[PDB]
RNA sequence: AGCCGAGUCGGCCUGCGCGGAAGAU
RNA sequence: CACAGGUGGUCAGGUAGAGAAUACCAAGGCGCUUGAGAGAACUCGGGUGAAGGAACUAGGCAAAAUGGUGCCGUAACUUC
RNA sequence: AAUUCCUUGUCGGGUAAGUUCCGACCUGCACGAAUGGCGUAAUGAUGGCCAGGCUGUCUCCACCCGAGACUCAGUGAAAUU
RNA sequence: GAUGUCGGCUCAUCACAUCCUGGGGCUGAAGUAGGUCCCAAGGGUAUGGCUGUUCGCCAUUUAAAGUGGUACGCGAGCUGGGUUUAGAACGUCGUGAGACAGUUCGGUCCCUAUCUGCCGUGGGCGCUGGAGAACUGAGGGGGGCUGCUCCUAGUACGAGAGGACCGGAGUGGACGCAUCACUGGUGUUCGGGUUGUCAUGCCAAUGGCACUGCCCGGUAGCUAAAUGCGGAAGAGAUAAGUGCUGAAAGCAUCUAAGCACGAAACUUGCCCCGAGAUGAGUUCUCCCUGACCCUUUAAGGGUCCUGAAGGAACGUUGAAGACGACGACGUUGAUAGGCCGGGUGUGUAAGCGCAGCGAUGCGUUGAGCUAACCGGUACUAAUGAACCGUGAGGCUUAACCU
């Protein structure tokens, strides 16, 4: 089925009248506007896209400006496509709620992750480390060795090595819904989920 | 990693830092105008713009922080007789910074910081 | 939190004083033992004429920890000291009659009753 | 972030006393044994404090049967049935760390009556 | 560590061929006094944008 | 042979194939 | 080599201190002849660490620990 | 045994578990009396073994304060081929 | 005219003659538990005492603690206990200098990476008018482990003692990814106590130096010991193996023609990269509609007028970052600093008054101070311009419009 583009607010916990504590992931979900169809005859699949948000009118091109125009729509701060199953159809110009995880029970998030930058193979991979004592001579947070001798004669590929950590596209599975708010424009879920403070988050029903 | 971070190293430590800003908060007080580099132009604002804004109501215990955090009871005598009757009714953003070029020994970028009614 | 080397006081009137953990028991290459697990034990100090002599090879419960438990709402129990009950080798039975300080509900089992029911304080 | 704000302040406990590191309280807690519920007295003496909104939180000690205890209760939660205070204390710090190596006559504490 | 043979001046030039410089796009023009200088720079004289701000 | 009507039994010499056949970038 | 090395004699202020030890100052003398920014892996010199406490290692290597004055008190053995 | 190949000899003590350690037996491959034999209080930056205290030595590494490494301007090497 | 040789540490990759988990035939296989052979390499496969040891013996665990190749893998990656220099001693051999795959104590481990290789990250040009976005998926990588309790059932089996297949439900060990709400560590940029000495004329109050002088608490960020989630179920074609119908060979026979089952191995299903896939793909939107001259007459060279869509540069900067790169913003504005209110931490400031001979105590007073946080606000700095990029986009053939 299809899914929706949010933001995340932040973490939080809900107390139950058991008294049990359950940590939870805030998400805003507004509207889901839609821009555009492809069909089997034109573009040989069946998705729909859609906008979400506000954005400023003096940093939209003019091509971005037609392509809103076209749809009848108001501009938002991105574009995401999502595929469609048998039996489902859309129109553009439609509005798409929070009310559709109404008795969804459980849901996939995916976001970008935070950035660590360059970094070592203990951090990055859970080398370990070699004695701090006993006479070790400026090897303690090294690699060690990287290969063998004159058979093979080089480094197989994909060694493991120091180098770039973080800031990806990541998946979290099988999380619980906790609430829905369709006042509020509200989706709470218990656990926690990839990303910064104000990050965007791609939410979908879970797949196993 | 520095996330969410705030201060400048300068390449020294603290002691050296807290003694160098006291000197040049004392000098820009003095003389209203002064030439240095750009980034101790950009951390000096964090340092002198509390001091004028400690400077607006006059008693004996705020004469007393002042000296603690200047050591001159010259620049005191100025804060609190002349500077602050200036800015009584300005909210903040006392100074100003005006990019100048490139200094002839080493090639750092400078600039000269001023009170903003010289 | 408890793990090989790590030395123990008794709770019970068995007559032994000091313990020493030599192994954790349960999976493979298992590291630590809380509140409610079983280790294998040497006896280090004992009393004159009890019914434990001092070098005997042993198994035993952990019934109080310096680290704690927590709680379904997130509190929080801490102990002063760690502290055990000794059980016998092939049946897993206490061999004292009596037990000394408080212990916690993780015990509520089938196997450890007679624990609860001789304990003075169950928090 | 006021979305935040407004999720943790239908949250939130408005009958709860006030008091200080120092002082002797009493707290009262459920307990579940089967199908029966009861109430569980815990007496002792604060030794921190941390308040944080929804996430507040506070230490008791006390020592029992021989043996030393703590435990640590977020304020807001409703396995916590009341709290009544015994007697108030005179201390200069927060924080009562340095009690945990004191014993008996060295481990007393003034009255404040104030 | 060190080489087995002499690189060659073709391999020289390869290795040079990113070390070139970059000229300043444009110069700006004070709105008073007329001169050019770089963009949000004070001028030579003592302008910028348009007031005199240094005797 | 199995339960009525043309073939059926087992040794010999010789041509070409089949199993016996598990190793390290 | 405008080199973190080597080279005999004389003079001896204040407070605290047994002291020519050590800390902070006086008279006097100096900031050591490339600088400016940033705040990654790794290397060098240091500060702090939940629970455990030699399980490390050829080996407690290295670190951590003890540390002043007055008084009470102190074993086998001994050429006393 | 600073001496013993066979050998981690056999018996006792210390550890949950001791080819090293301490006490004994005598089958001394191949001890032995001024190229000295057997003992000995005190002394040793001397060789071996066990304990209390103590700890980032370790389970298993986390954060921070400084000097290089990185970028700009000035000067400006080496082994090898 | 030099290819460093035992054992340990760090980090690995392949084979199958398979240690565990998976599927089977025979049994001198009643059940539980065993013996032997065939198929299968997806994942997994101990900590200590002694000794320089690899081995080995011993203690206590585990589903299990596989066997081999890779200069007996790995010193321009680390160690230096053993072998194998110069000092000294014992036993033994020699008249002696000395000697012993016999013992014993001591004893300097160098190199700033040009080429290949490997992990990360940019600049150029191409893809046929130029530009801003969203995608398809040829191809490539990651992942794949397993214990114990309960029901079925004290049933099937068995003289009894014992005790299941098949099928369901729960709770753990080891490993991997993400995150900071809770429990905690750090927090030389926040508050306080205190020893010695120097200064600001002096009292009172403050600052500098002694490892942040020595200490006690602690905000934001980073973070494990903290807390969420994962390994699958389904589908196709099969291995050893089990069958249906059926002749050659009037019977019988799983095979020769036909038909059906069958495993953690294979191909998919899950997650990430991906059109330099030169075989350079698809879809949506936007921009440009002027005059002349020469010549060797062509995908030709030049002059005047014109400069779009968009981009780059500069400035204020980020939970993005070695530098490049990536994201937000530039008065039609909340991008950074300051300023206003709050929250958090420390813990009752200074000045004045009262009690006491005094050290000190009490009131004003939960006071004063408060970084990186939350909600707001144009006071300061983000300047009009200038620069790059053009002027309707080749030839041949086919099918449709005129
Ligand atoms: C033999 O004794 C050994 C051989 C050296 S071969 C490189 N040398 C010992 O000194």
């Amino acid at each position: 089925m299809i899914g929706l583009v949010g933001k995340k607010v932040g973490m939080t916990r809900i107390f139950t009248e058991d008294g049990v504590s359950i940590p939870v992931t805030v998400i805003e979900v507004e509207a889901n506007r839609v821009t555009q169809v492809k069909d089997l005859a034109n573009d040989g699949y069946r998705a729909i896209q859609v906008t979400t948000g506000a954005k400023k009118a003096n940093r939209v091109t003019k091509p971005e400006a037609g392509h809103f125009a076209k749809a009848g729509v108001e501009a938002g701060r991105g574009l995401w496509e999502f595929r469609l199953a048998e039996g489902e159809e859309f129109t553009v110009g439609q509005s798409i709620s929070v009310e559709l995880f109404a008795d969804v029970k459980k849901v996939d998030v995916t976001g970008t992750s935070k950035g660590k930058g360059f970094a070592g193979t203990v951090k990055r991979w859970n080398f370990r480390t070699q004695d701090a004592t006993h006479g070790n001579s400026l090897s303690h947070r090294v690699p060690g060795s990287i290969g063998q001798n004159q058979t093979p004669g080089k480094v197989f590929k994909g060694k493991k090595m120091a180098g770039q950590m973080g800031n990806e596209r990541v998946t979290v599975q099988s999380l619980d819904v906790v609430r829905v708010d369709a006042e509020r424009n509200l989706l709470l879920v218990k656990g926690a989920v990839p990303g910064a403070t104000g990050s965007d988050l791609i939410v979908k029903p879970a797949v196993k | 990693m520095r996330h969410r971070k705030s201060g400048r190293q300068l390449n020294r430590n603290s002691s050296h830092r807290q003694a160098m800003f006291r000197n040049m908060a004392g000098s820009l007080v003095r003389h209203e105008i002064i030439k240095t580099t750009l980034p101790k132009a950009k951390e000096l604002r964090r340092v002198v713009e509390p001091l004028i804004t400690l400077a607006k109501t006059d008693s004996v215990a705020n004469r007393r922080l002042a000296f603690a955090r200047t050591r001159d009871n010259e620049i005191v005598a100025k804060l609190f007789n002349e500077l602050g009757p200036r800015f009584a009714s300005r909210a903040g953003g006392y100074t100003r910074i005006l990019k100048c070029g490139f200094r002839a020994g080493d090639n750092a970028p400078m600039a000269y910081i001023e009170l903003v009614d010289r | 939190m408890i793990q090989e080397q790590t030395m123990l006081n008794v709770a019970d009137n068995s007559g032994a004083r000091r313990v020493m953990c030599i192994k954790v028991l349960g999976g493979s290459h298992r590291r630590y033992a809380g509140v409610g697990d079983i280790i294998k034990i040497t006896i280090k100090e004992a009393i004159p004429r009890g019914k434990v002599k001092k070098g005997d090879v042993l198994k035993a419960v952990v019934v109080r920890t310096k680290k704690g438990v927590r709680r379904p709402d997130g509190s929080v129990i801490r102990f002063d000291g760690n502290a055990c009950v000794l059980l016998n080798n092939n049946s897993e039975q206490p061999i004292g009659t009596r037990i000394f300080g408080p212990v916690t509900r993780e015990l509520r089992s089938e196997k450890f009753m007679k624990i609860i029911s001789l304990a003075p304080e169950v928090l | 972030s006021n979305i935040i704000k407004q999720l943790e302040q239908e949250q939130m406990k408005q009958d709860v006393p006030s008091f200080r590191p120092g002082d002797t309280v009493e707290v009262k807690v459920w307990v579940v044994e089967g199908s029966k519920k009861r109430l569980q007295a815990f007496e002792g003496v604060v030794i921190a404090i941390r308040n944080r909104g929804l996430h507040s939180a506070f230490t008791v000690r006390k020592i029992s049967n021989g043996e030393g205890v703590e435990r640590v209760f977020q304020t807001h939660s409703p396995v916590v049935d009341s709290i009544s205070v015994k007697r108030r204390g005179a201390v200069r710090k927060a924080k009562l760390y340095y009690l945990r190596e004191r014993t008996g006559k060295a481990a007393r504490i003034k009255e404040r009556l104030n | 560590a060190v080489q087995q043979n002499k690189p060659t001046r073709s391999k020289r030039g390869m290795r040079r061929s990113h070390d070139a410089l970059t000229a300043v796009t444009s110069l700006s023009v004070d709105k008073t006094s007329g001169e050019k200088h770089l963009r949000h720079h004070i001028t030579a004289d003592g302008y910028y944008r348009g007031r005199k701000v240094i005797a």
